[PDB]
DNA sequence: TGTACAGTGACAAATTATCTGTCGTC
DNA sequence: ATGTACAGTGACTAATTATATGTCGT
DNA sequence: ACAACGACATATAATTAGTCACTGTACACGTAGAGACGTAGCAATGCT
DNA sequence: AGCATTGCTACGTCT
């Protein structure tokens, strides 16, 4: 359990909030693509 | 062998507890007179109780509870119909035929005719005998596999050698997969989906390049890939990412799908010129490093994406060409930020410790040389056992060409090397001291105004020769410049060359 | 909707209608599904329904000719089909409630 | 309960001899495949 | 109980996690649960919402969603029955058969 | 020892619906 | 009011037959 | 001694085998094949 | 004289 719960530490240390600008960023540039007709 | 007792009932704690109040020791005259009590407490005779108590102090809990029967699973229909299904419904099923319970039953009962069998087994019976088989060969389509665990892994090959993998770099990979993305052209017809050629690190899980575009699974695509692999790199500010991948250098081997761009001579020369040994894959699950991360970015990217063309036919959405929307210059973006500034930062599913991008800088086996850019395109396409001309002149694909220094020799056997986009250059190698040493770089005669591509002046040939024209230079120029691919293409000529 | 076809109607003395959708189409739709089940996949070489369906090996099995198959399928339906029951009466075979 | 009775004992009644002898005569005949 | 299927995320959340899987699975978007969560996660962030729903709670919000968008698949014709039948030809005339 | 991510079971933490007391005149 | 209809299913029921019971037994 | 395992013949009941009325579900043109890169057929356009 | 090289066409064969 405590070797597996270094996994679980290790893996949430993540500084993920650099990394969610792709997702917010992409859904912006679809939404900027209007339909032809 | 140990069997333990399960599904233990209310009637099984009944008859429990009165064992269990019977397990409390006295002298056996009076033992056999305090059980009395289980008599009516069970509505049976004693010696039922004597039964009990010979079963359990023989059987635990186990013989203290009801057995299945004798005849459990046996069919009763006898084993000349319990054959004569088995048999029937496995060979009906053999190759491409799929019999089915119910054609199987028409067999029994057209046997049972022949045999005048009085009573042959009802189709349900027959349903009921198949059961097993159904369910065997089902459970052993769905088997998990392991997978590798730890930093250890070794990668089996078409070879039979099993090639271990040591450090980033170590082994890369590539194959190429069909976008699941309809995307457009300017303003934007529909085109058609493009594919997906990746490198990457066995190592690391990391994902050092890739190539997108439209051109079908081809050495031009590989090494295009490989200078994307290869080379540091540097995106525009109009990308705006956040992260840098600085995944470059070169690999010790390049293990691949077998593909006929990865079986190339191209690729050959390129293993030779760069000193990476090609392998290749046995079967597709050795893949899965590669395989995998088309599953991956398949889900996480292409599924959001308007023109998504899902996985299959059978679950082919019929909005896709409806609503189509990207060019691949979006397109890009959208696969280079996700990668850079996701995946590269995303853990690697089996350390845990760090993300892809840090076992491959901690991995690899010592600082790489980063390779002059004109050195992989000295690393061209190649021809050989061509001859030079007796003269200052020379030919290519019905082109005909000047070279500066060719004059000084005979006409021998002679090696060139072009780039297929711009095949208005050639340069010349001569086999000196058996080793390649350069002779000089050529034109195509008079060639300077414009420049040439291969693909078209090979086009331009069959529609030069078939109107019966006077084969040259001069007039195979004109073929090529007097579309689907050709919208494909100019697409394809949006390139960071002009953007850097 | 070719001429052709109108242009026989007209011969023959039939008006052509066209379904507004194929669940109308149901009458002509399932025989095909009780062919399918009932013979095709019963012969050496069925392709099955899907590309997700397809035998490993349908190519490598593949044997019946024109000829061979048309001779089973007349036989399906002169023999069996057209002498089952009508899904609906339950008391007629197809041929007697012709 | 009656009227499925009737409709059923019906069905029982129609007899498979072309129906069935078909289904080994498909077989006598494909057991002449090979690829 | 009262609050038997009934979610405490409250109406801010329970809209928002159905409105981005609702529009992620029109034309051939195929957005599923997760995506939806990893939305929420950005949205909070930028929200300053120090507490943002966990992947659970966004994919039984979503289950109800998800079963009323699969039993569309299963629901039954009861076709034509005894006798009596016409076919319905696209010029709106049913022909009586 | 293919790969590995989205979905899911079994459980703990937290919330909170509501049902169980000792009670008061009815 | 009504797409089609066959193969597979469930929920019993008739027949089989494995084996639990009650008495005697030594 | 008499409470221990037999010797039943007969119930007891849990197995299978069979009857039916329901119902899900595919029938709706569709992967054989595009598109690369050989080993091997070829012509040709040169020339000594 | 001699072939000798050069630019197509299969017929796979693989993803
Ligand atoms: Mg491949």
């Amino acid at each position: 359990e405590a070797a597996s719960r270094r996994l679980r530490t290790a893996g949430k240390t993540i500084s993920n909030q650099s990394l969610l600008q792709e997702v917010v960023d992409r859904d912006a540039l679809v939404a900027t693509k209007k339909s032809r007709k | 062998k140990n069997v333990i007792a399960t599904q233990l009932s209310e009637e099984a704690q009944v008859k429990l507890e009165v064992i269990q109040s019977l397990l409390e020791p006295c002298d056996r005259t009076t033992y056999g007179q305090k059980l009395r009590e289980a008599a009516e407490k069970l509505n049976v005779s004693l010696r039922t109780v004597q039964r009990l108590v010979k079963n359990w102090e023989q059987d635990g809990l186990v013989g203290l509870t009801q057995t299945s029967r004798a005849d459990k699973g046996k069919h009763r229909i006898g084993e000349f119909w319990e054959n004569f299904i088995t048999k029937t419904y496995k060979e009906g099923n053999k190759g491409s035929k799929r019999m089915t319970p119910k054609q199987v039953a028409l067999r029994v009962e057209a046997k049972a005719r022949e045999l005048k069998d009085s009573k042959p087994p009802n189709y349900k019976t027959v349903l009921r005998v198949l059961a097993p088989i159904l369910e065997k060969q089902q459970k052993a389509k769905s088997i998990r596999s392991p997978g590798w665990r730890g930093t250890t892994l070794s990668v089996k090959t078409r070879e039979g050698k099993d090639l271990s993998v040591d450090y980033s770099n170590h082994v890369w990979q590539c194959d190429h997969t069909r976008v699941d993305v309809l995307l457009v052209d300017q303003h934007g017809e529909i085109l058609s989906r493009p594919w997906l050629t990746t490198v990457i690190d066995t190592y690391s899980r990391c994902i050092m390049g890739i190539n997108l575009g439209f051109d079908a699974p081809s050495s031009g695509v590989v090494a295009l890939a490989l200078r994307h692999a290869i080379l540091p790199k540097r995106y525009g500010s109009e990308y705006k990412l956040h992260c840098e991948w600085g995944t470059y250098g070169k690999p010790e081997h390049f293990y691949t799908d077998g593909g006929k761009d990865f079986r190339s001579n191209h690729l050959s020369q390129i293993g030779a010129q760069l000193g990476f040994v090609c392998h290749l894959r046995d079967r597709p699950s050795e893949g899965g490093v590669v395989e995998r991360p088309f599953k991956t970015l398949n889900d996480q990217l292409f599924s959001t994406l308007p023109g998504y063309t899902g996985s299959n036919v059978q679950e082919r959405p019929e909005d896709a060409e409806k609503d189509a929307r990207l060019t691949l210059r979006e397109l890009e973006q959208l696969l280079v930020r996700y990668i850079v500034d996701r995946y590269n930062q995303s853990i690697d599913a089996r350390m845990g410790d760090q993300t892809r991008f840090e076992r491959w800088e901690a991995g690899l086996p010592t600082v790489p040389v980063p390779i002059p850019e004109r050195d992989l395109d000295i690393c061209l396409m190649k021809q050989s056992r061509r001859t030079v001309q007796r003269g200052g002149c020379l030919q290519f694909q019905n082109l005909m060409y000047r070279g500066e220094y060719l004059a000084g020799y005979a006409g021998e056997t002679v090696n060139l090397r072009f780039d297929p986009r711009d095949i208005t250059t050639i340069l010349v190698y001569r086999q000196e001291n058996n080793q390649e040493v350069f002779l000089t770089r050529a034109h195509a005669q008079g060639l300077e105004t414009e420049q040439l591509a291969l693909d078209e002046a090979e086009a331009a040939s069959r529609r030069l020769r078939t109107a019966g024209k006077t084969i040259s230079n001069q007039s195979l120029l004109q073929e090529v410049v007097d579309e689907r691919q050709k919208l494909e293409q100019t697409v394809l000529r949006s390139a960071a060359v002009d953007e850097s």
